[PDB]
Formats: C-alpha cells, structure tokens, sequence
C-alpha cells in the first residue's frame, strides 16, 4: 500500500581515528548538526509531523548511551512527540534504521520518520559495550567467536584472493573516492562539522590516502588467541589461513554520523517535500558466524526475488568495504560488473563509522542515481555475527 | 603550530633572560608599559621568543625559573582588548588562546623542571602561567593573592586553567573550589589546597629556593624531572573520569546543583566552565586544552561578558580611582565614630566601622538597647570563631572598640556622626540637636536616610556644610555599597571625607545629588511594585518569585517586600501623593499601592509583624501565604514568564535612566555598580544602565532593541514602560 | 496492509534485586530459556521461517551488550538467517520491539518475527550505559534533566494525589497481583527459570509483598536512595513549572516500580505465516501509536499516546475491555485514570510493576502477554497496553482477541 520515499539523505565527514578532527566532538553534537541542516533546507517543515527518530549505534555506551536518538530530539529542540529510539545490528545498524523507518511508513502508523546512525569510534572504541557473545566463556565456545579480520582472510584463502588481489581493490577504492570528491559528487550531501562558534572543524574525509601506490600497500603488515585454530576447526578442509588483510585493504576506523528523512507520498505532499528515491524492498539473511562476512550474497538474492529483479536490472551496487575479500567474494558470486560496484569510493578509503555507515552509503547511492540519471541501486553490508542486509532503491 | 601570533609580515619585549653556569634560565617578566604584568599582545610575543629560545638551547639548559620584577606576579589579561571581540572575531580569539597555551604546553613538556617564583598577586592568566610550571613557590608577603577570577568578568580560565586544575583535583574539586566562583586565595590557603607547593618568608628567597629545588629534583628524581602527573603513564584523575562508576553516579547532579544555585539565571560562564571541565576529562590533555578554547571564545564574543567586564572592571575602576570623589581635596583622618541608634542598621554600622579599626560609640535611648545593639557584633564574632576566620586576640580588640551608652555626653571626642534613627524628619532634627554641640566642631554629620531629602534634614543643625547622607544597607556587614547623598548646602569636603570613609571600611561609594528617594531606594521601589501590581493582576505568587529569581536578583520580590516592611511602602506613596496634590496636581497612583493597602487591612504587612506575603514561624520563613491566592484570584492571569522578568528589569532600567536625566546620578558607572552592589541588580546585566545598551532579546541587541521591547511592554501592560526621549531620536 | 497476529507471548518470573534468585543467571540465559520453551510448545515449527529476533534492552552493556538478540539466536542454535537486533526506547523497549515486529509484518518483507525484551537489573543496573542527557553538562542543561522520581511527585502535586492516594494504589496492585497468582492466571505464561541441570531457580514473582497493609506503606520513607537524594532536581523542575511552590514527595519504594530481573518473548506473524507452521492465533495487533510529552514531568506520555491509538482504530475509551498501564509510579496511573475516566475495574486487573517488578527492557512485552491471557480468560475482545517512557515519550498498543 503506502510506499516509502527518501526525501533527504545527508551525512557528516569522517574524521580519522588518530589525531582526528572529530575526536573533540561528542557523537550527540554530530547528530544535532545534521538536524540543523535539515532545518536549513526545509525551514517551513512542520517538525510536529516527524513521528520518530531512529538511530543505529553499535557501541551505545558513554557518550553514546542512554538512547542517543532521544537525546538528539531534545537537545536540538525538536517536538517531544518526535519519538527517538536507538538500535544495534552491528555493521548494518545504519541501514537497519532506514529499513525499519520505511517499514514503519508502509504499515501506516508513521508518516514522517528520520533515520540514520552515529558512531564516534575515537571516543567510544569498538567493543566498549562488552558483549556476552565474546566475553562469556560459555557463549564464546558455542558461537565459535572469531574476529572479522580472520573471517575475511578465510574468504580470500578459500576463494583464492592473493595479497595483491586485495591490495588492488584497496587502491581502486582510494582512486574512485578522490575522483568523487574532485568531481563535487559529495558537495551537497556532506555537511561540514563546525564548533559552537561557527569555526570549521572538518569538511572532508581525513582517512583518505588518495596518493596510494600498489608498492606502498604491499609494505603493510597483517591477535592473541587461537582464533585461526578455532576457525579451521569448523573449516577442516583448509590447511592454513593466508592473512592478506592489512590496515590499507580493510575498513577505516573513523567518527561520523548520517541522517535520512523517510516518509510517505502524502507526508511530502502535505509538507512540500519532493521525493528523491523510493525504497523498493528490503531483506535480511545470514551465514555461519565463523566466516561471518558472507551475508551479502544470500541477502542480495533475497531482496531481488521480492522486487522481481535480477543483477541486470540494477544500475549500481554499493557494498560496505569492511574488507577487500568481502567485496571480491560478493562480486565473484553474483558476477557484478566491475564498473557498477562502489563507484564513488568505499570504506577502505573514507572509513566505516559502524552505526552510521549503512546510512552514509545509502545517501551516497541516492546522489549517484540522480547524478547519472540512473534508475536502481542495491545497498548491502556484511554484518558481525554472520548476518546480512540488502536494500533496493529506485530513483524518482 | 607556532609560539608566535603571526605567520605573516612590532611590539615591545616584557621578559628578561639569564642563563647561569649550572644551566638554569631565569625568565623575569617585566612589562614596561605598566606596573603590572598582564597577558597583553606584548607578553605573547615576548614569551614566544623565550620559549623558542628554550628549545634551540635545550642542550645547555637544565631548568627554568619564571619570576617577576613587579610588586605583583602577573595579574590578569588585556580586558580593554577582549571587550571589543565581535562574533566575527571568534576565529582570532580561538587562535589567540590556542597560541598562548601552545607556549605553556612546550614549557611544561620540556624534559626540564620549571619552577614559578610567585612574588605577589598571581590572578587569572598569571596563575595559569604558574600552573604550567612543575613546582610553585609563593612568597608569604602581604597582599599576595592567587586564583582564577575569570568567571567574575563573564569569562573562563582559557589559558589552561580549567584543563590543568581539573588535572590536579578532578572535575568536582576544581570546579567548586577554584573555577566556579573564581575565589581568590591567600598564599597560606593556596598551599593548603594544592595551588602552591612551598612558602618562603621574603621575596629575596624565591629564585634561590627555585634553583635549589631544581638541583634537588634533578638529583633525587631524574626520571620524573619536569614531567607533570598527567604526562605519566599511570595518571589517575582524582575523583575519577566521567567513565568511572563512582563519578558517573553523581555527575548528572552537577548541572542541577549549579542550576539550583544560579536560580535559573542567564549566566553562561559557570555553565560553560562545568562543560569544559567534564568534556576535558574525557579526552587527552591537548584535546581538552582545545575544547577549553572553544568554550572561551563562546563567552568573549557574547554579551554577558561585555556587561560584566564593563561593570566589574571599567566601571569599578573609575569609582575606586576617584571618579565620583570631589577633586582637589585632602584626607582628614577619622579618630572616633558615633552611631546614633542601635537597631539593625546602627548595630551593623558599628560593626563594619569597628572591624576597620575605628573607635565607635553606640548610643541609643537606653543602655538595655545600646548594649543589645553591641550584641549584634558579638553574635557575629562567635560565628567567625567557629568557622575559624578570626582569632580571639584580634576579635576581643574588635568588640573593645564598641562603647554602648545612653548618655549623650559620651559622644565627646567624636569627629564622625552616623545617625540611624527612625525615618522621621523632626526626630532627626531632635536627635542631631541633642549632640551637635557635644561632638567636635568639624565633624561629619551623616544620616542613614532612605527617602527624606538631605536638604530638609540639614535645617536641624547649625553647620549645614558637614551634613551629608551616608546611606547603608542591611545587613551592613555584608552589603558592600554606601550611597552618598549630596544636599544643597552640603560642601565638597564632606563628600570626600565620607568617600574615604567608605573605602576605609572596605565598601564601594557612589555620589548622588539630593532628590526624593535618592537612587537606590527609588529604583528598588519600581522593582517591588511591578511584582505587587503583578500579584494584583492575578498572577500566581509562585510564578512571581520564580521570575524574580530567574532574572538574577539575590532575593525574590515578595520575599523582599516582607523585609522592606509594607507600612513604610504605604508611607512613601502617601508622601508622593501628598507632594503632587500639594503642588496643585492630579496624582496617578501605582497599581501596586492597592495591593499594599490590602495587606495592611489583613494584618500581614511584612516580616516585622510576623506575617507578610510569606508565613513566618520560629524565626525562619515558612512559605507563601495560602490565603494569598483566594485574595487576589491568583491564576486568572498567566502571562509568559519572560514578560514577568522583563517587567521587573525594565521598570528599574527605565527608572535608572530618569535618575541620569534628572541629574540624580552623574556617571553611568555609579548607575551600574550602585544598582548591583546597592539594590541587588543582576550582575549578568552589568548594571541597570548597562542593561539598556547591552540588552539582548529575541528581537535584537542594543539600545534599539531595548526600546522595541519597552514598547512591547508599554502597549501590553501600561504607559509606565514608555522609554523617555533620552533613548529615542 | 498485512495483519500481524500474536501466536505466543511468554515471560519469566521476575526476581528481586537484593538477594534475588535470578542474580546468578546470565540475562542471555533468560532469553534462551524462553526460546527453548517455544520449541517445547511447537517442536515441528520450521525455525528457518523466523526472519528476525528483536529484543528491547535499556542498559545494553556488559552481559547485555553486543546485540544480545544475536547471541540468543546463535547460542540457542537458532537458524543463522534469523537475524537479531536490540532496541532502546527506555521503559517501553519491550513493547516497541513487538510494535516494530508487527510493523515488520505489515510491510510484507518479514513473515515470522520473535519480539520481546530482557533486563537483569541485579547484574546491569540502570545508568550503566551512561548517556549525554545525564553525563554532559551542556546537554543536561538544554534538556532540563530531572529523574523520573521528581516527575512522579510533580504529577501527584499538580493533580492533588495525597500520600494515602498513591499508597492506596500500591495496596491495590499487590492485592490484584496475588489474586492472579493464587487464581492460576499466570500458570501457563510464566516459564520458571532452571539451570543447566534442570533444577528450579525461580517460579514466581518474588518481589511481590502480598500481605501488604496500608499502615505498612505509610511507614515507608520518600525516595532518597538514588540520584534524587543528591539535590537540585527539585529546583530545576520548578524553574519550568514556576506556578508550583512545593513538590510533595509522595513516592516511596512501596508505591513505585520494583527493580527486578526478567525477560519476555512474543512471536508475531502474518495470517499465512502461522498457517504454514500450524500456529493458532491468540490476538491481533490492531494499531500502535507514539506521542511524547514534556520532558520534566516526563510521565504524562500515556495520555496522548492512548488517544492517538484509539483514533487510528476508530475506537473510543468505552470500546476497550482491559487497560494495562505500566505501574512505574502510582501517580502515573492515577493521572492516566483521572484523565481518560478509566473505570477502576479495567485498569491493571492483575497487578502491575509495583507488586511484580519492572524489568525495563522486558516490561512492555510482559504486560502485553498478560492481557493476551486475560482477554481469553475473561473471554473479552479488546485490550489496550500503554507505558510511560523516560525523556517524555509514550507508546500505546491495542490488541483484539481472536
Ligand atoms: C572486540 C569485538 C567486538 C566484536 N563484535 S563483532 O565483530 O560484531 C562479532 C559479533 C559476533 C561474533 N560471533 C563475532 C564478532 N567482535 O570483537
Ligand atoms: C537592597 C535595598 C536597598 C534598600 N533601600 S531602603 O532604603 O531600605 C528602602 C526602604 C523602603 C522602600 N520601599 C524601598 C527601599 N532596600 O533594599
Ligand atoms: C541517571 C539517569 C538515567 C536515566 N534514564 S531515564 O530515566 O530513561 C531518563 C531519560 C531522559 C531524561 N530526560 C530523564 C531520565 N534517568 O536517570
């Protein structure tokens, strides 16, 4: 019945982990800044019609605890009837908020919902929230807990991706990310962060090393347990894991946030908003918790059956660059064309602010569909714990 | 990242250099442009050169000593420059303190011990210079003070004070003790809390003890030589970090306890200090130091700082520098004071006069009443003995200077009369006439009058020259202002003698020309009347008191109206109504007069009669009278809270402009400080006159916006909010 | 478009805070015990059709961190495609999980979803996650942060609820909770917690004080065992509610919700979903609504949220047979009863959190399944469940028996 439309999709720049510009900025004030930008774009928007604010956050502790979404509603002066809820599905928390918001609009019990995520990894490091899956000896044996870097190395070992193969995609992501910045692709969707005085704090992606060379990537080097032995205990047909993933061919640890406004056609009509894309379908899948990073392939196929589409029907494929082997495995399975996959750079170059990544690359595809005058795009991410998500958008 | 203020394309130097054969550099600060080392543009370049030199010659330097060749050490910064910082200049303000702290951070992280030779006042940025050193030795000299009084001017310790004090004592202790109120510390108390480490007798021992401490530190502590406790691997912030369970259990109460004490007033300085302190404890020192700069630039470019820097610095300077004093007059010393009447005022005048070392004779109508007036001074010394703020040797000599008596001849040898009898004109003529001849001939004849003009009171004495108005405020032991009223036949020497007397007892004087109501009691009349009229209009008493507290007043208006006594407030209106009808006119009464008269009919006319707007029992104040709502139909009028606040603030600001127009006040400085220290005007406004030029409402900022808001109040509440022609065009 | 139905809604007994029986039980084990119970009810159910497991958790730290729902999916051996996600909307997280699960079914992109919550407050106390609204002086000022204890006393101050009034409802809750337990109302929905050897750990809401007397509740002292005992929050609250002179502190530990451990699980699915797995529907999710309120009183949220869910379903106050409001504080319920003229015989007929406890993230799903079993026992049709939320929010849900 009610179709869900994307009206605005903005994001903050990504400040690097060490000596980052966003290290002095609380993660709450990052979300408030994006709320003020939506106010600037639509000053006559009736914020009373905004019924919920959904944010994704993998480490909701400290500066990110206590329902950071509700804190963003009250600190920004939004109406108290605007809700505010925080969710966490590991790496796909940002896109899960978008999907849940769209599903809330389709049910008819929500008219205008803000969705997104925030993750200040320099202030709240990964794993600060603890977790029974990793810090409880009973569970850490049942789920066969292994860090995602080893699951990625296990992917490259089985599929046959060499160190040069993963470093090739790493160099490719750095080149396409700089070309997007130089071309002004991210000019309108990247809202620079400023202090309480208006002074600039950050206006670009710091983690990008655009002058990367294939010789420098090979200089990089690839961790205190038997996670290798634990992984090979389930994958008994492979003798040794080839650790090909370094800091230059994996996702970057950065701080950042992203916001997406989702509503029905009547919500934008009443509030004078113009739709930019339509949420076609969403799907949730998973794969075994050892390899962990093979969720995209079954999740993408599931979202294609729902929409009745194939790989040849999609114009752009956006997969989160958590690790290089994850993208090469996803590209090899579905035979994704090399010119449709992460066309405006990826997380290896720009970063992976966990809870905000799924909402960042979501709006990134909204821009490229409108820039190329294309039609469809499929956004997917690999999830910790062995889950997978997928979302198809159609330009309007 | 440079220690200098310009990377592009001529100030003086204020720091001396001296390296010894041992390798110790003595940085002696001596600003030639003034008698006090301030954090001006010259100091930044002077220190920028020295710190650059400490690095290029680090192979021949074993330690550093920071001394001063002035009476003080380093008192404050350049207020004349900061008060002009526009919001556009936020980038330059941020880079300035970031450059200042970049110098101190290198001095601090030099691998060599740095000792401070605090030879005097180390206030504000000066203490920030000392906190950057690894060891501090203070000379226990008289007059030396150490603190961070940046909050009193509307600013914050932006040269590393907030970041370093939290690193030494934690968020809670550094905020309350040093940062929040900017309290000044004596050298003994400074060593006691942790600001200073050692003490010496004279200033000639500082540099020797500084170099001696360097030699022993390099000998017995070679590894930790020149390393602060937070630059070590195992630094544990005292009291914990915001990520600590013990501190996290009480951390949410700091903004509420601060809002509890500020009473909801718009004072962003303490709020910003607490923010920078907690945000600073979550990150490293350098990241915290940068956050401190952003909150600092947030206050300098604001309006509250420009009001508090105008009042509590520039306006306070002109007053203490003889701005209101009559010029070309000598100082006639005081030998013995005689206070007439031993009530709450007369006893308070006798205490503050005897605490300054003056022999006071306390006369009343009986020995039972005069000695009981001296008991007001005894009951305060017993409080200062329990708190440990005075000694028995110095307190027994304090009460010994108070001679309570009832015989008028005991006023012999008195060269300074301060009358505090009842508000009755012929009584003051009767009181002064009994003793005008017993006192010395050239004695000051002062009168603590609230409304009666000094010109009329002076007719009851033979020498109208030495008759002057010395208006105090209860409680006299705490209220720091003395409103001096100049009668028509009052000479100029009497103005200067009472002016010097005010500074002698540690108070602030203002000079006011003789007029009905003077300036303090007249302007405060428009304050309590706007609340009483508001109560008669049907506004909830709880909303009135809340609006009065959130405006910035020390006491809510209805509570003040019980201590001001409503029967006297009825007498003022009858006196004002008489003067208009005596001159053949038509008196336009204030809507608050009917509220006063109604309280008289019910028998609740203030605290003195055990009942007023509040219920009183067991001496203390219980609560608002339950019969107040049904009497005035409270709740039938619910104006916005900001209208209640503005109606009280604008009534005083507009009434203050009349005093400047009518010739009552002669300077804008006496209008601001006289309203702050006199009637309790909110300090964030910078004074009742500064409130006009520095008004910051939702419609604008400045005199043009003040007039606009006055016309909003005028068209909605009455013509009394119409601005005079002196504010128009 | 697709109708969402409740097929099973179970919960664990609520173990008290001090010397509690569930203190030694990891909160993840509380959810796996409920997952294993569903398999005991329907052994032939193809768990591959379960596409998501949604749990509410207000303090997702320590034993409750790292997507505890995913840990439940993996530790209990559920299919790896069953997802898992945690959500935090303060006191209504347990119902927000079911409302989101229902909305996930209405979109048609999710068929069978498990929803519920878990909160072991004896192991993970409230505030363990921190938060900018509490531990940031800038945010703690813009958002006038005042704990729920003062907002509850402020409601009783404005509406005129005396100390005997709030204590009367506390006795009312303890009485109706004991009648429900002694009457066997909870026999089939409260799954007793056992250990790795099948030994009984807890089989009742051990926070209940059933022999409570009016004289006993009067001897209790006002709340001063938390953040409220520190100070300033009364002054801060009255700075906004400036027409109120004094806040009457009437809420104690006997008229407020109980600190307990527990968990709840609800299985929501479409009509075709339960048909394929052979599941009989028990109720239908009619409508949900979410409206907030002033963040200082912060507990008047149920009043507008209940009206918006009635207007969406075309129903009035007279069409609801049972009302279930979370007994966070006595004044929150008396305010809700006074506003909408709720008859006393329809409001929390089987006790509430004052007697049985309030396991934050799991309460919304616990009191939800309570009404699903009471609608069948009374053979009634409609029931409305609502909760007050921290920060000044509200969530309401209408269910219809099938
Ligand atoms: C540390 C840390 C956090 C973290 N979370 S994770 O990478 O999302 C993860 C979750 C489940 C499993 N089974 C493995 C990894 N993993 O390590
Ligand atoms: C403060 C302060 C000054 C002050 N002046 S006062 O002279 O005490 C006074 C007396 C009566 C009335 N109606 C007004 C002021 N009263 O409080
Ligand atoms: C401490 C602490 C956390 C906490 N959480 S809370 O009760 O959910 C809450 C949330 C928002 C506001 N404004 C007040 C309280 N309550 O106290």
């Amino acid at each position: 019945s009610e179709e869900a439309f994307i009206y605005e999709a903005i994001r903050t720049p990504r400040g690097k982990q060490k000596n980052g510009s966003l290290h002095e900025v609380k993660p709450l004030s990052l979300v408030v800044g994006l709320i003020d930008e939506l106010r600037k774009r639509h000053p006559d928007l009736d914020e009373n019609l905004i019924s919920d604010v959904i944010l994704g956050c993998v480490s909701p502790v400290g500066d990110q605890g206590g329902d950071i979404a509700r804190a963003a509603v009250l600190a920004s002066g939004m109406p108290v009837t605007s809700g505010g809820v925080q969710l966490n599905r590991f790496c796909a928390s940002g896109l899960e908020a978008v999907n849940t918001a769209a599903q809330k609009v389709r049910s008819g019990w929500d008219d205008l919902v803000l969705a997104g995520g925030v993750e200040s990894m320099s202030r709240v490091p990964m794993g600060s929230d603890g977790g029974a899956m990793g810090l409880d000896p009973a569970t850490n044996y049942d789920v066969m807990f292994v860090p995602q870097s080893i699951g990625a190395d296990l992917i490259a070992t089985i599929e046959g991706f060499s160190r040069e193969d993963v470093d090739a995609y790493a160099l490719r992501s750095q080149q396409k990310a700089a070309e997007a910045w130089s071309g002004g692709y991210f000019a309108k969707s990247v809202v620079p962060v400023r202090d309480q005085n208006g002074l600039l704090i950050l206006d670009h992606d710091e983690h990008m090393r655009p002058d990367t060379t294939k010789e420098g990537l090979a200089k990089l080097k690839p961790a205190l347990g038997g996670f290798d032995d634990v992984a090979l205990q389930k994958y008994h047909w492979v003798e040794k894991i080839n650790h090909v993933h370094t800091g230059g061919n994996s996702s970057g640890i950065v701080d950042g946030a992203a916001l997406v406004m989702i509503g029905s056609a009547a919500a934008g009509k009443l509030q004078g908003l113009t739709p930019r894309a339509r949420i076609v379908a969403t799907a949730t899948s998973g794969a075994d918790p050892v390899i962990m990073l093979t969720g995209p392939t079954p999740a993408t196929r599931k979202v294609l059956d729902r929409a009745g589409l194939t790989v040849d029907d999609i114009d752009l494929f956006e997969l989160n660059e958590a690790f290089a082997s994850v993208v090469l495995k996803f590209q090899k399975d579905l035979n994704i064309p090399d010119e449709k996959l992460n066309v405006n750079g990826g997380a290896i170059a720009m970063g992976h602010p966990l809870g905000a990544t799924g909402a960042m690359i979501l709006g990134t595809m909204v821009d490229e569909l409108e820039r190329r005058n294309a039609r469809r795009a499929l956004i997917t991410l690999c999830i910790g714990g062995g889950m997978g998500v997928a979302t198809i958008i159609e330009r309007v | 990242s440079s220690h200098h203020h310009h990377h592009h394309s001529m100030p003086d130097n204020t720091i001396q250099w001296d390296k010894d054969a041992d390798g110790i550099v003595t940085l002696t600060m001596d600003d030639p442009s003034g008698s006090t080392n301030v954090m001006n543009e010259a100091y930044i370049e002077s220190m920028g050169k020295a710190v650059d030199r400490l690095v290029a010659e680090k192979d021949s330097i074993t330690g550093v000593v920071v001394a001063s060749a002035k009476k003080t050490f380093f008192a404050g910064g350049d207020v004349k420059t900061m008060i002009q910082a526009r919001p556009e200049d936020a980038g330059d303000v941020f880079n300035t303190v970031e450059t200042i702290k970049r110098q101190l951070r290198t001095l601090e992280t030099l691998g060599k011990p740095v000792v401070a030779a605090i030879n005097g006042a180390a206030l504000g940025g000066g203490l920030e210079i000392a906190l950057a050193c690894h060891h501090r030795i203070a000379a226990d000299v008289k007059g030396s003070q150490l603190g961070l009084p940046e909050v009193t001017l509307g600013l914050l310790p932006g040269g590393g004070g907030v970041t370093r004090t939290v690193r030494m004592f934690g968020i809670q202790n550094a905020f309350v003790s040093v940062l929040a109120q900017g309290t000044r510390f004596k050298p003994a108390k400074a060593k006691e809390i942790g600001l200073v480490d050692e003490l010496v007798a004279t200033v000639e021992e500082l540099v020797p003890a500084a170099k001696a401490w360097i030699k022993e530190e390099l000998k017995a502590n070679p590894d930790g030589a020149g390393v602060q406790p937070w630059d070590k691997k195992g630094y544990k912030m005292p009291g914990g970090t915001p990520s600590s369970p013990g501190l996290a259990a009480i951390l949410p109460s700091f903004p509420s306890n601060l809002r509890k004490q500020l009473k909801g007033a718009p004072m962003p300085a303490p709020r910003a200090i607490l923010a920078a302190a907690v945000e600073g404890a979550q990150v490293d020192f350098d990241t915290a130091s940068r956050i401190e700069s952003r909150y600092f630039a947030s206050l300098v470019t604001g309006q509250v700082a420009k009001n508090m820097m105008q009042a509590f610095f520039f306006d306070l300077q002109a007053i203490n520098a003889g701005g209101s004093r009559p010029e070309g007059i000598g100082k006639t010393p005081i030998k013995r004071i005689g206070v007439l009447g031993a009530g709450m005022m007369g006893a308070g005048i006798a205490y503050v006069s005897a605490k300054a070392g003056y022999e006071v004779v306390l006369k009343d109508v009986s020995l039972e009443a005069a000695a009981k007036g001296k008991g007001y001074s005894e009951k305060l010394e017993a409080k200062a003995l329990e708190r440990g703020r005075t000694t028995q040797e110095r307190s027994d000599a304090l009460l010994a200077r108070i001679t309570p008596t009832a015989d008028a001849a005991d006023f012999k040898g008195v060269d300074f009369v301060i009358e505090a009898v009842f508000e009755n004109q012929e009584l003051k003529h009767k009181v002064f006439g009994e003793i005008e001849d017993i006192v010395e001939p050239n004695a000051i004849l002062g009168s603590n009058t609230s409304t009666l003009p000094i010109t009329g009171l002076a007719t009851g004495v033979k020498r109208q020259e030495d008759f002057i108005g010395i208006h105090f405020f209860s409680p006299v032991d705490k209220m720091p202002l003395v409103e001096i009223i100049k009668g028509e036949k009052t000479s100029d020497e009497a103005l200067a003698r009472v002016f010097d007397y005010t500074l002698a007892i540690g108070k602030t004087p203002i000079v006011v020309n003789d007029s009905r109501g003077f300036f303090t009691s007249r302007v405060i009349g428009t304050f309590v009347n706007e609340a009483l009229a508001m109560l008669g209009e049907g506004v909830e008493p709880a909303s009135i008191e809340q609006a009065g507290s959130q405006a910035g007043y020390p006491a809510p208006p209805l509570q003040l109206s019980d201590e001001l006594n409503l029967e006297l407030m009825h007498k003022i209106a009858v006196a004002t109504r008489k003067g208009v009808e005596d001159a053949g006119g038509t008196y336009q009464p204030h809507p608050a007069e009917a509220v006063v008269e109604k309280m008289i009919e019910l028998g609740r006319s203030g605290r003195l009669k055990g009942a007023g707007f509040y219920e009183y029992a067991d001496g203390k104040r219980s609560g608002l009278w339950p019969g107040l709502r049904e009497t005035f139909k409270s709740g039938s009028s619910q104006p916005p809270l900001q209208d209640m606040i503005d109606r009280m603030l604008f009534a005083e600001a507009l009434e203050t402009q009349k005093c400047l127009d009518e010739g009552v006040l002669t300077s804008t400085a006496d209008a601001n400080i006289g309203s702050i220290m006199g009637i309790g005007f909110p300090p964030w406004t910078g004074g009742s006159a500064q409130f006009i030029v520095g008004y910051s409402g939702p419609a604008g900022t400045g005199k043009a916006a003040f007039v606009a808001r006055a016309r909003e109040l005028a068209a909605a509440y009455g013509d009394r909010f119409l601005p005079p022609e002196s504010l128009l065009s």
